């Protein structure tokens, strides 16, 4: 299948910091239909995952603009503008261009 | 509103049937999913069923052993699990994605139900 790689594993940050999470795919995620089915989910401490950004750069309803996704082919990146306590949790990248649908193992954003 | 139930501790080779009750949305216009998070925190897609149950798909490691259905007792999604391996331990969540819009699979998630295959 398609292996999703996230770096780093743990990311200590201070409130107000700027940050970027990288996600690399083992295969090109551009679907034959011309769409890139790369997504980002946030799992706050003790919660269930939540859709953050869909199809590389589209923010889901209720998602602040401090979140921006970019990337293409196999390299993608999530940028957080001004880290706030509510951003703490585990970020996972996910692809649905290929079956099986696969996920990365997450990046833990920690208050340093 | 998605609530999963049915999870527990079983032994390898066991069977378990998970349930996900829906509420607050139309159900018949949502693809349903089962996703599990391993003790390592990794997320693994388990299965998918379209609105109407006309199409279903599973992860290979699960094919034949697991069985998904959105039967109707009252807005329910099911996952019958058999031949349980230790590799199946994790928190199972059901999730959904609206049919009319194109966002991301598993647009919404439930609270989770843990299943531990051991001893």
């Amino acid at each position: 299948d398609v292996v999703m790689t996230q770096t780093p594993l743990s990311l200590p940050v201070s409130l107000g910091d700027q940050a970027s999470i990288s996600c690399r795919s083992s295969q090109n995620l551009v679907h034959s239909d011309g769409k890139t089915y790369l997504h980002w989910f946030l799992q706050k401490p003790g919660q269930s995952p939540t859709l953050l950004i869909y199809k590389v750069s589209n923010r889901f309803s209720g998602v602040p603009d401090r979140f921006s996704g970019s990337g293409s082919g196999t390299d993608f990146i999530l940028k957080i503008s001004r880290v706030e306590a509510e951003d703490l949790g585990v970020y996972f990248c996910s692809q649905s261009t290929h079956v099986p649908l696969t996920f990365g193992c997450g990046t833990k954003l920690e208050l340093k | 509103q998605l609530v999963e139930s049915g999870g527990g501790l079983v032994k390898p080779g066991g069977s378990l049937k998970l349930s996900c009750a829906a509420s607050g949305f139309i159900f018949s216009d949502n693809y349903m999913y089962w996703v599990r998070q391993t003790p390592e925190k990794c997320l693994e897609w388990v299965a998918t069923i379209s609105d109407g149950g006309t199409y279903i798909d599973y992860s290979d490691s699960v094919k034949g052993r697991f069985t998904i259905s959105r039967d109707n007792a009252k807005n329910n999604l099911y996952l019958q699990m058999s031949s349980l391996r230790s590799e199946d331990t994790g928190m199972y969540y059901c999730g959904r994605s609206p049919i009319y819009y194109d966002y991301a699979p598993f647009t919404y998630w439930g609270q989770g139900t843990l299943v531990t295959v051991s001893a």
